[PDB]
RNA sequence: AAGCUCGUAUCAGUUUUAUGAGGUAAAGCGAAUGAUUAGAGGUUCCGGGGUCGAAAUGACCUUGACCUAUUCUCAAACUUUAAAUAUGUAAGAAGUCCUUGUUACUUAAUUGAACGUGGACAUUUGAAUGAAGAGCUUUUAGUGGGCCAUUUUUGGUAAGC
RNA sequence: GAGAACAGAAAUCUCCAGUAGAACAAAAGGGUAAAAGCCCCCUUGAUUUUGAUUUUCAGUGUGAAUACAAACCAUGAAAGU
RNA sequence: GGUUGCGGCCAUAUCUACCAGAAAGCACCGUUUCCCGUCCGAUCAACUGUAGUUAAGCUGGUAAGAGCCUGACCGAGUAGUGUAGUGGGUGACCAUACGCGAAACUCAGGUGCUGCAAUCU
């Protein structure tokens, strides 16, 4: 590329140019002298991330933090990105931050933010939506994208709807490995068969876990491991350093 | 479609005139207040031990 | 020039006034510049005026 | 870092829109087990007998274990010589046959006789850091196939030498 | 046709005076979900300054 | 002109401080764009058009559809940077802070918003200088062919243009 | 730019580079890259009541426009528009 | 101190080239019954964190690199300009008095800073 080429473009922001923004959405939603509280949901591998975060100039504000890794404490210690998990943190949340604010005075009413992820029906996402609304917050939203939708007709299935949140697709899933093909079934669902996990138990299992949700949201931190001065040792072990002018004068 | 920052400085030029009436209230003491233009400066003796003048001399061409 | 003259009430032609010397009065000489002549003055002259 | 084939593209060029569009059309069907897709053109240069958004041309892509087959059977037309260039510095090839008979057919009088295009794409695992929708990135120089790293494929596996 | 000489000396002969900013703005202008607030905000406070203190 | 309500009112063809806005002079062209004068041949790479035609395998024409492989030079309708002079706003009593009243709007929430009660802050009360008073209203005359000069300029070779 | 039967100066397909050199009904100048372009999905807000404001301006008209209020709606999971 | 989620200011953060990354975390990768979307489970959807990986991604370090951004008794008080005279010159234009004051360039130095929540030898 020619040297007057690259005097010339601008970049993007680094939160642009980073893909992980659209500033299109953002400004919609900020911009709604009262802070404007947003359902912040995101799916990596392996990880439930649902927070509620204000808006602020000096750049954000986190009310309340539910992770994926906090449900193994309420009795949830297998399939963590699942649909019906992704329901079990939907209601975390909206118990968590309502005892905060002591509503457990019209509704408390969020927001939902999604990020990139593209609106399908019967998506992982809007589980995350349904747990909220369940939950006690004014989430508002449309029987559109449940799953258990026709495109058909304007009705809902409450029957399938109801399955889903309690492991309906995992454990009939469970039951055409179990009578076919073994060998498939003895490589996933490995956890599930060492714990002795049977497929009918686990619609047991996500019931009594929404009873432990209501129980005690109140959220203990993890205790740590050694300090922030321990871990800031070891980190130091492996991040080199700059380079002063007259060590790089000389080479 | 803008901000303007005049205004907001002028605010801050108010609260430093409260704390000053505050603490002449307590020790007596003028407080002089007002604000002032550029005065012409004073005396000062000056003594070049370390570097006698040099002449310019305007040469150059 | 014109306005500043009547601000040192300087109406008309050989009238005289004291004025004090700061920042804000001198860029006021400065404007009117070809129209006055102005110097410092000693005791002598302002007991004589 | 494996030299996985991503897909094959099957492709047809016909001039003219019709039934001959709609007969090649039913071929790459039924040998690909998937229903094709049309593109149409583009503007009209009129020495081809054209139009603008005519329909023009065929084509068809598969992918998995479903096209090695197609390429092993597609390859032996070709005697297992391919020319001596035929590879992009990207890392990527084709090559055009002509008479789809020579890979057997029952004789199709009604269909008749079509020459289809192949191409082929290479590329590693970890491609998915391109095609993905959140945080898209650009694949390194020392993840980067080559034209080279193509020559060294191909002459090894299907027995071939490249050729000249 | 068209000049623009001694029509600055005629505007300044009478001054370029400001509109003088008056206590109380008008509220016609001002939004009307705003005034028909304000309409009742005033008239509850001045029957509390009525019979509570005096 | 007749005056009217009051009598330091708060204003000013001005500066200063604190911030805004601008894109001409100069700089820039080995930081993009960028003309101009003249044009040599390309019969389904076009057809913009003209007359014709009992048709469309249809003729006759013109600007040409196309610059096909050319170079160097700039600008009022080119730009990264950007003076001077002119220009907007602020320099407080209708203001600041403390305490808590009103509402049918707003908030998850008497939280905010808006307007207030009560209390505190005084002549250096918030830059300089000036003020033959400041504020306001009625009503009506004449005029609605202008020319000259310095500087910045457009058209015209150049004009008491 | 590099590759693919016929296939070439220009058909379809493929990949890398690609700050807009394209397109946005039309003059010219502004504006725009997960859009204001391009391809699809559903639609009629191109509706009702009449006030306020900006431009040319005597701060009259006319045309054009901007921000709300009261109704009913369209779209979207949603904020919104 | 290292990563993750959401950001603010939007290149000191870009671009090109190589080189390193214990830990946890992100990522690549495994599969196709259900929801869904395609010509194609590649993107998108669901399921599993089980079979495998740091080769990429990302993070960090380097390059007398391109670029960018701060500094300059650098250019230069030069260019330009406000005001003044019965100042000069046939003119073109130039001096002087009171003022304001550039830019490219040159050289020096720099290569992201940081807010909230959480998790980590």
């Amino acid at each position: 590329k020619s040297s007057a080429y690259s005097s010339r473009f601008q970049t993007p922001f680094r939160r642009r140019r980073e893909g992980k923004t659209d500033y299109y959405q953002r400004k919609r939603l900020v911009t709604q002298n009262t802070p404007k509280y947003r359902l912040v949901v995101r799916f990596t591998n392996k990880d439930i991330i649902c927070q509620i975060i204000s808006s602020t100039i000096t750049g954000d504000v986190v009310l309340a933090a539910a992770y994926s890794h906090e449900l193994p404490r309420y009795g949830i210690t297998h399939g963590l990105t699942n649909w019906a998990a992704a329901y079990a943190t939907g209601l975390l949340i909206a118990r968590r931050t309502l005892q905060k604010l002591g509503l457990d005075p019209r509704p408390f009413k969020v927001f939902l933010d999604i990020g990139l992820q593209r609106t399908t029906t019967g998506a992982r996402v809007f589980g995350a939506l349904k747990g909220a609304s369940d939950g006690g917050l004014y989430v508002p939203h449309s029987e559109n994208r449940f799953p258990g939708w026709d495109f058909e007709t304007e009705e809902i299935d409450p029957e399938l709807l109801r399955s889903y949140i309690f492991g309906g697709h995992v454990s009939q899933y469970m039951e055409e490995l179990a009578d076919d093909d073994e060998e498939r079934f003895s490589e996933l669902f490995k956890g599930y068969l060492a714990d002795d996990i049977d497929a009918d138990s686990l619609e047991d299992i996500y019931t009594s876990a929404h009873e432990a949700i209501r129980a005690d949201p109140a959220f203990k931190p993890t205790e740590k491991k050694f300090t922030k001065e321990q871990y800031a040792a070891e980190s130091k072990k492996y991040r080199q350093t700059k380079l002063s002018k007259e060590e790089r004068a000389a080479r | 479609i803008k901000h303007s920052k005049c205004r907001q400085e002028f605010l801050e030029r108010v609260k430093a005139n409260a704390a000053k009436r505050a603490e002449a209230k307590a020790q007596g003491v003028a407080v002089q207040l007002k604000r002032q233009p550029a005065q012409p400066r004073e005396s000062r003796i000056v003594s070049t031990e370390g570097n006698v003048p040099q002449t310019l001399a305007p040469v150059p061409y | 020039p014109r306005k500043v003259l009547q601000l040192l009430r300087l109406t008309r032609i050989n009238s005289g006034t004291f004025v004090k010397v700061t920042k804000a009065t001198l860029e006021l000489l400065k404007l009117i510049e070809p129209y006055v002549a102005y110097g410092y003055p000693s005791y002598s002259t302002i007991r004589q005026l | 870092r494996d030299l996985k084939i991503e897909k094959l593209v099957l492709n047809i060029s016909v001039g003219e829109s019709g039934d001959r569009l709609t007969r090649a059309s039913k071929v790459l069907e039924q040998l690909s087990g998937q229903t094709p897709v049309q593109s149409k053109a583009r503007y009209t240069v009129r020495t081809f007998g054209i139009r603008r958004n005519e329909k023009i041309a065929v084509h068809v892509t598969v992918r998995g274990p479903k096209a090695e087959e197609i390429l092993e059977r597609g390859l032996k037309v070709k005697e297992y010589q391919l020319r001596d260039r035929n590879f992009s510095a990207t890392g990527n090839f084709g090559f055009g046959i002509d008479e789809h008979i020579d890979l057997g057919i029952k004789y199709d009088p009604s269909i008749g006789i079509f020459g289809m295009d192949f191409y082929v794409v290479m590329n590693r695992p970890g491609a998915r850091v391109t095609r993905r929708k959140r945080c898209k990135g650009t694949v390194g120089n020392s993840h980067k196939t080559t034209k080279e790293d193509t020559v060294s494929w191909f002459k090894q596996k299907y027995d071939a030498d490249v050729l000249d | 046709n068209h000049t623009a000489h001694n029509q600055t000396r005629k505007a300044h002969r009478n001054g370029i005076k400001k509109p003088k900013t008056y206590k109380y703005p008008s509220l016609k202008g001002v939004d009307p979900k705003f005034r028909r607030n304000h309409k009742h905000a005033l008239h509850g406070t001045a029957k509390a300054l009525a019979a509570a203190k005096k």
